[PDB]
């Protein structure tokens, strides 16, 4: 997956736009390329030889709304590469250090439930404790979860469920 | 649901949806042109691709083809509903009667037993031939090795001995042929039904004609019909045709599966792929089976990978040599090679194991003559040395024997010796009792009155 | 008018650029300035997007990236017939010994 | 805002007439030592012959994802990039 070769470009992209405090519409704007990367005759043309001046150009005409001489040269540089299908990848990563240099998570929680609100209060007044991180909950009603909740915060889980604490039990043959 | 995304040789990339994605090993199913084709799951890649071997021929596959994900591993009939009849890796017949009676079939990928059902045997099986019983004596319940070369008697040797074990044996038997000549399949299947003893055999057959993946599945789908009459609590034989094509159908793939080339560009899971097909050919407390294995040897190396790891697996290992059967002295046994772990006193008792051991001795120091003998010549030698000689090439005569399914080409007709008349026999020559007779009287000669009978008549 | 640019340079092995629709043929016969000399390239391979890999007919040093390279659009051609006899020529044709240019009928 | 988007970007490519290949048609992308790569060709199969220009034919060796391999029947020297 792309994810390794899009790293260095995210940064530069992130960077740049801090410096000219244009992040919100760079990320609408990586929004867009990301986007038609994504559509069928464009795709085939990707994977196709042409030369990366001629893919570039070609690329950049469906890229109307890109600001020219920022957005639309990030495009050539990928081009020169053959990078543009690292796109999607190149985006949500730009979120990714966006979320961090905001010092924001989102953060995720999962019960056999609707929680009650008044315990999302404690529940995001906790996970701002946990994190010293502004924290957007986005919680889910789970069938699977017998009763109690998951908590959910990058790659760390605090397993509150009645599934997890039987099968944790059921373990001891 | 499935999409084709590549088609590289014998192998398909699927791609799913992924909350669908097929095991390993799973079977897949796509129409192509007019018949229908079986894959099996070999790796699952990223992305919800998996990757794949076609059981049978890729050519005429299309990217974007439809494939349908069956629930289930490649299984196949099992039971005495598949006796007496020829069957595909698939499972599927392929004489051309009608459809197989099962009643029950099995995932041909399982596991070995476990230590504690394994069962020791020391009860001593009599073949017909001298050097192998001689030098090589196996058990009820062990397994054999056939090791040799291109055209030096492996088959032969696996047919007299399935004219004398499983004829005198009363069970079942199952025979696999993995890659072998088809010729040979049609050959043994008439002289079975010509004899009516194929009412006792399960045949399956996946001749060198076949794609890559039939020869790579086909020795599991034949294990798996032994492994049904063992657990069944019966004493089963299995015959195999040579094992070493299952792992070249693994050295094919391998490169497009996208593994890195090990030691003589083999895969780099051979002593795996090796293992967990060896492991399960195996005697159980619940019932036995004795196996025999051709082994072919690329090359003559016996110094390759793939006989190498092969000689851990085998109890019995009989190596035959080009150099031998050149001479014309069959069946081509290197003595000095082969080798058993029922070659031991307490089993075979005194005589047996001393008379081995004074054949081996004398045929060693023969081999330290040798390169004497070829530059100044034998008169240069002690009178002592011109008698190991004198005495090894009578040795070296008496280990040929006639065969009965080898009665085409000699001409002459076969012999069966038991295992008395052989110790007797080398032990006399060893002793010096003949050895006033010529060497032209030991050759071809099944037990030694006819020895000396041939002597009268030079 | 010269067509293509050499994009790289690794020992006698040079890749050279062309517009897509005019990438040279196997085989076919490149020429570049080496400075005060014309240096002979053959090519090779056709790789994808225009790029041609050619081996240098004769010393690869000086040669810069981006230098202009004009498609000779057959291969290495060699004057024959009679006009050759008594001539020492290279692999390129050109003479060898000092005796003049070869009267070459055809090549 | 994203049915819009996607329905511009179909208007555009449009607009700009950028579009696919036929099925059973594709181009050499590129040609050394007898062995051809092609982009296209979505209905070849394993093992086709596919013709080329002048009057000869090239055998499909490997379906990748995004190109056919093959091996040409005969000279293989005039072909070109882009045919
Ligand atoms: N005991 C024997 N008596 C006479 N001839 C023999 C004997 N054993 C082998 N041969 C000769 O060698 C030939 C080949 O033997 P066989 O087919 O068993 O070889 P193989 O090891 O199976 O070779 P391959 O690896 O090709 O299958 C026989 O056809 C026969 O000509
Ligand atoms: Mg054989």
């Amino acid at each position: 997956e792309f994810i390794t070769v899009a790293r260095p470009y995210a940064k530069a992209a992130f960077d740049f736009a801090v410096e000219h405090q244009s992040v919100e519409r760079w990320q609408d704007m990586l929004a867009f390329a990301a986007e038609v990367t994504k559509n069928e005759q464009m795709a085939e043309l990707l994977s196709g030889a042409l030369a990366p001046e001629t893919l570039a150009e070609s690329f950049i005409a469906v890229a109307g709304e890109q600001l020219d001489e920022n957005g639309q040269n990030l495009i050539r540089v990928m081009a020169e590469n053959g990078r543009l299908n690292a796109l999607p990848d190149v985006l949500e990563q730009f979120i990714h250090l966006r979320a961090v240099s905001e010092a924001t998570a989102e953060v995720d929680v999962i019960s056999a439930a609707a929680l009650s609100e008044q315990q999302l209060a404690k529940i995001s007044a906790a996970m701002e404790k946990r994190l010293s991180r502004k924290v957007k909950l986005n919680a889910k009603i789970d069938k699977s979860v017998m009763a109690g909740v998951i908590i959910r915060a990058g790659d760390m889980v605090i397993d509150g469920s009645v599934r997890g604490r039987l099968e944790r039990l059921a373990d001891v043959l | 649901t499935g999409k084709i995304v590549q088609v590289i040789g014998a192998v398909v990339d699927v791609e799913f949806p992924q909350d669908a994605v097929p095991r390993v090993y799973d079977a897949l199913e796509v129409q192509n042109g007019n018949e229908r084709l079986v894959l099996e799951v070999q790796q699952q890649l990223g992305g919800g691709i998996v990757r794949t071997i076609a059981m049978g021929s890729s050519d005429g596959l299309r990217r974007g083809l439809d494939v349908k994900d069956l629930e289930h591993p490649i299984e196949v009939p099992v039971g005495k509903a598949t006796l007496g009849r020829i069957m595909n890796v698939l499972g599927e017949p392929v004489d051309m009667k009608g459809e197989i009676g099962e009643e029950e079939r099995w995932a041909i990928h399982r596991a070995a037993p476990s230590y504690e059902e394994l069962s020791n045997s020391q009860e001593l099986l009599e073949t017909g031939i001298k050097v192998i019983d001689l030098m090589a004596p196996f058990a009820k319940g062990g397994k054999v090795g056939l090791f040799g070369g291109a055209g030096v008697g492996k088959t032969v040797n696996m047919m007299e001995l399935i004219r004398n074990i499983a004829i005198e044996h009363s069970g079942y038997s199952v025979f696999a042929g993995v890659g072998e000549r088809t010729r040979e399949g049609n050959d043994f299947y008439h002289e079975m039904t010509d004899s009516n003893v194929i009412d006792k055999v399960s045949l399956v057959y996946g001749q060198m004609n076949e794609p890559p993946g039939n020869r790579l599945r086909v020795a599991l789908t034949g294990l798996t019909m032994a492994e049904k009459f063992r657990d069944e609590g019966r004493d089963v034989l299995l015959f195999v045709d040579n094992i070493y094509r299952y792992t070249l159908a693994g050295t094919e793939v391998s490169a497009l599966l996208g593994r890195m080339p090990s030691a003589v560009g083999y895969q780099p899971t051979l002593a795996e792929e090796m293992g967990v097909l060896q492991e399960r050919i195996t005697s159980t407390k619940t019932g036995s089976i004795t196996s025999v294995q051709a082994v072919y040897v690329p090359a003559d190396d016996l110094t390759d990978p793939s006989p190498a790891t092969t000689f851990a697996h085998l109890d019995a290992t009989v190596v035959l040599s080009r150099q031998i059967a050149s001479l014309g002295i069959y069946p081509a046994v290197d003595p000095l090679d082969s080798t058993s772990r029922q070659l031991d006193p307490l089993v075979v008792g005194q005589e047996h194991y001393d008379t081995a051991r004074g054949v081996q001795s004398i045929l060693q120091r023969y081999q330290e003559l040798k390169d004497i003998i070829a530059i100044l010549g034998m008169d240069e030698l002690s009178e002592e040395d011109k008698l190991v000689v004198a005495r090894a090439r009578k040795i070296q005569r008496f280990l040929s024997q006639p065969f009965f399914v080898a009665e085409v080409f000699t001409g002459s007709p076969g012999k069966y010796v038991s295992l008395k008349d052989t110790i007797r026999g080398f032990k006399g020559i060893m002793e010096g009792e003949y050895d006033h007779l010529p060497e032209q009287a030991f050759y071809m000669v099944g037990s030694i009155e006819e020895a000396v009978e041939k002597a009268k008549k030079l | 008018m010269a067509t293509g640019k050499i994009v790289q340079v690794i020992g006698a092995v040079v890749d050279v650029e062309f517009p897509q629709d005019a990438v040279p043929r196997v085989y076919d016969a490149l020429e570049v300035q080496n400075g005060n000399e014309r240096l002979v390239l053959e090519v090779q391979q056709q790789l994808g997007g225009g790029i041609v890999r050619t081996i240098a007919m004769g010393s690869s040093d000086g040669l810069r990236r981006g230098l202009d390279v004009k498609d000779l659009e057959h291969p290495i051609e060699v004057p024959v017939g009679k006009a050759t006899l008594g001539r020492i020529m290279n692999v390129l044709g050109e003479p060898v010994d000092m005796k003049g240019e070869i009267g070459e009928e055809e090549r | 805002n994203s049915t819009e988007i996607s329905e511009l970007i179909k208007q555009r490519i449009a607009q700009f007439n950028v579009v696919s290949e036929a099925h059973n048609e594709g181009t050499i992308v590129s040609v050394s030592d007898g062995v051809i790569r092609i982009h296209g060709l979505a209905d070849a199969m394993q093992g086709e012959m596919i013709s080329l220009p002048g009057n000869r034919y090239a055998i499909a060796l490997n379906l990748e994802r995004d190109s056919v391999g093959a091996v040409v029947m005969g000279p293989y020297a005039d072909l070109a990039e882009g045919m």
